RNA sequence: GAGUCUGCGGCGCGCG
């Protein structure tokens, strides 16, 4: 096409590995590029579903608020560390996956220590879980799932064993959204919308990968408008 | 907001969550009802606004009204003067137009 | 010519005619030197059309800046009624030149209390501040400035 | 009020009486001693700071009028008040820099 | 308790904690007591110049 | 369907004439009335297209400043009471329609005066145009366009006559949008969005049919995303 | 291969 078709928004992409990705389409027409970014964001962060840790069982230990010894770092610092893991199955028949763990004595004990699940992968491996001493007795059973935006450990409340305590449950793997509307000059009116937003993921996902399961969703829902009553 | 009620639709997750931050604030007593509560708060002189460009409420109540203004007399000093070459003065040889 | 068409009347402008900066809103001639002819001008004059008109372009012209509509013309000639034409002054001629002024950016507005200050920026309708219901307001003013 | 009228901006009608004829030049009332004047109407003046000096008649046709009600309006009266620009809803919050 | 430092700002956007509202957030090597905003504007700063410590 | 695709967002519609016409859809999952909601009132305010006064010309009449004896009303009170004037077209072959009106004499000139035109309706009938004293002789030409937004008289500037003078263009055919997201109840968890958007149509276009286009120019732009650079 | 000549001193008011 040539005329007003051609001018079209010229989808341009800058994704650096699977964390950062920039993408920047214009001109837009006026107030457009808000149009756009806004609910793409709104999207990106909490329709995107994906895998966090759910809830924690340490063997000895009852509470949260506990530490173990021969283990520098306390339940909640370790805990902490665990919402910072990022698992990836690969079908629904894994709703809930509860991964394993045990080891003793002078080791770090690092992510790719839990034992292999067979439709689960862990790419999250040299994160850090703790550092047992001598007599470091850390036996754990971390609970997974799949589901979408943000749920405090107070919401959900799992209780696989009655001494668990659950955690606060991050399943977007997007961190975070930004999108700026910066002015784009086109020939004869100045009066143009630009519309870059930037997305950063933990790595489960790509930032484009994201960006297009977003405008999906809302294509969707833009479709749930068909049958009046 | 009476017609409001009429018309067929109550409070927004918008107005709600304004409403929060708006007691939090202390501008709303907290324990009445958002119907009673926006009431309070528009009494302020006060109502809840969406930014118009994402749609999501601007946390915290933003007086709105009606002010009577006027527009102000452009005298050639508005038509601004931009000048490259011209005239110059006869006895002074300075720049004039 | 093209310069040309608006004043149509020989010499006055058109009423109703939009004037741009720079358009000829009257048209007048008189001579080229202070007392003597030019030597260089002379032979150009000459090489391409040496019947060149010998009176000078002084017309009033649209200042540069704004005009608009021309709405109303006067002109005062030989046989003055009970005016009072100058010394010199051959005849006159007003033009009344009328344009709407859309507030734009560079205007500035004020409310009778004092608070002072010029348009920043048209937003569309489109995106500023709206109220529950589909009214959307008019002007944003910076509370800073109370 | 007081401004218009002790200005001259809007026209008023000396006594009580019917309205003849509207123009958009000239109001020629009818008052009820027996007498018609007609009362032309600065269509479009130069003010001194070029602005614009208007009458625009607030009366139809036919109209019993009161003495001293306006017939016209002054260059900036909305009905027989002083009016200079004009009410805007506005909201006092910031917006970027703007 | 906000482990990764983006985890304390995601959670603000969901509306579980205003940017003035008083959290815990692992930095680069504390334990940080500091609200969300004021760890905004840490970023905000440390972006301006990429130099971050 | 049955589980989470017959749970599905109920479009409800009610509407009455073709100038209000509110809209409601629920469920929506968190935070996605207003998701929806903006944009399609960032869109419905902006971008729908219509129809205005694009010029006018009075016979007698030069300027835009002059007045017509016989008649109240300035040119500029007229040419403004123009704007207000609602045309609606029923097909793209009427680009440009130029209604044409005389009135004389001692009557009240309205817009159901204008001559009808084969394809073109005015839903603005009552509108007063002048008042007509006597010997008021008033015959005019108003030109009307279909287009999208304002357009300034200066930026167009018409002339089928000579002496015609250009009038502002206002192509929404939306006065005001508005949107509520109240919470809705779904069995197992209250947390949930209802949207009902609220709009309102001088009449040319109708609630609905601005409804439609808006998702349409949304959805369009959410194709732009296409070929990477 | 265009360039002359006019707009000064003061006064008043208004903006910043």
């Amino acid at each position: 096409m040539l005329d007003s078709k051609l001018k079209a928004p010229v989808f341009t992409v800058r994704t650096q590995g699977r964390e950062y990705g920039e993408f920047v389409l214009e001109p837009l027409e006026r107030g457009f590029g808000v149009t756009l970014g806004n609910p793409l964001r709104r999207i990106l962060l909490s329709s995107i579903p994906g895998t966090a840790v759910t809830s924690v069982y340490i063997e000895d230990v009852l509470h949260e608020f506990s530490t173990i010894p021969g283990v520098k770092e306390d339940v909640v610092e370790i805990i902490l560390n665990l919402k910072e893991l990022v698992v990836r199955f690969l079908n629904p028949s894994l709703q809930t996956v509860t991964l394993l763990l045990k080891a003793e004595g002078p080791k770090e004990v690092k992510a790719r220590d839990f034992l292999p699940v067979a439709d689960v992968e862990i790419m999250n491996p040299d994160l850090h879980i703790a550092t047992l001493e001598e007599g470091g007795r850390l036996n754990m059973e971390v609970r997974v799932d799949r589901g979408v935006g943000y749920v405090p450990a107070e919401k959900h409340g799992i209780k696989d064993r009655i001494n668990a305590i659950p955690v606060d449950a991050v399943f977007s793997p997007v961190r975070r959204v930004a999108f700026q509307v910066e002015d784009t000059r086109l020939g004869q009116r100045t009066d143009l919308d630009k519309l870059t937003l930037r997305i950063w993921t933990d790595g489960s996902v790509t930032p484009l990968e994201a960006l297009n399961q977003a405008v999906e969703i809302l294509r969707e829902h833009l479709t749930y408008f068909s049958n009046p009553q | 907001f009476g017609k409001r009620k009429g018309e067929g639709f109550g409070v927004d997750k918008r107005e709600v969550e304004v409403l929060r931050r708006a007691e939090k604030l202390g501008l709303v007593t907290p324990g009445k009802t958002p119907e009673e509560q926006l009431k309070e708060l528009f009494l302020q002189g006060k109502v809840v606004l969406y930014d118009g460009r994402t749609g999501e409420p601007i946390e915290g109540p933003i007086v709105v009204g009606q002010m009577f203004i006027m527009k102000l007399y452009h005298m050639v000093e508005d038509k601004m003067h931009a000048r490259s070459t011209g005239p110059y003065s006869l006895i002074t040889q300075q720049p004039l137009g | 010519e093209a310069a040309l068409r608006d004043l149509d009347e020989e010499g006055v402008v058109r009423i109703g005619a939009e004037v741009k900066p720079g358009d000829i809103l009257v048209g007048r001639t008189s001579f080229k030197g202070e007392s003597e002819p030019t030597p260089e001008e002379r032979l150009l004059r000459s090489i391409f059309g040496e019947k060149a008109r010998d009176v000078k372009d002084t017309s009033l012209r649209v200042p540069p800046g704004e005009g608009g509509i021309v709405v109303r013309t006067v002109r005062l000639r030989r046989g003055d009624p009970g005016v009072e034409l100058k010394p010199g002054v051959r005849e006159v001629v007003r033009v009344y030149v009328a344009q709407k002024r859309k507030l734009q950016v560079g205007d500035k507005l004020a409310n009778r209390h004092g608070n002072k200050g010029v348009v920043a920026k048209i937003l569309p309708v489109e995106d500023m501040p709206h109220l529950p219901d589909g009214t959307p307001v008019d002007v944003i003013l910076n509370p800073l400035g109370v | 009020e007081r401004v218009v009228r002790d200005s001259l901006a809007a026209l008023y009608a000396e006594e009580d009486g019917e309205v003849a004829k509207v123009d958009g030049n000239r109001i020629v009332v009818r008052y009820e001693d027996g007498r018609l004047v007609e009362y032309p109407l600065r269509r479009f003046y130069r003010s001194n700071q070029g602005t614009a000096l208007d009458q625009r008649p607030r009366v139809v046709v036919g109209q019993r009028v009161r003495k001293g009600d306006l017939l016209a309006d002054g260059p900036a009266s909305e009905n027989g008040f002083l009016a200079l620009g004009q009410n805007v809803l506005v909201a006092i919050m910031p917006f970027d820099g703007y | 308790v906000f482990a990764n430092p983006d985890e304390a700002l995601l959670a603000v956007a969901h509306g579980i904690v205003d940017l003035q509202d008083v959290v815990t957030v692992r930095y680069m090597g504390k334990r940080l007591e500091t609200s969300p905003g004021r760890i905004l504007f840490a970023r905000i700063v440390a972006e301006a110049v990429e130099d971050e410590k």
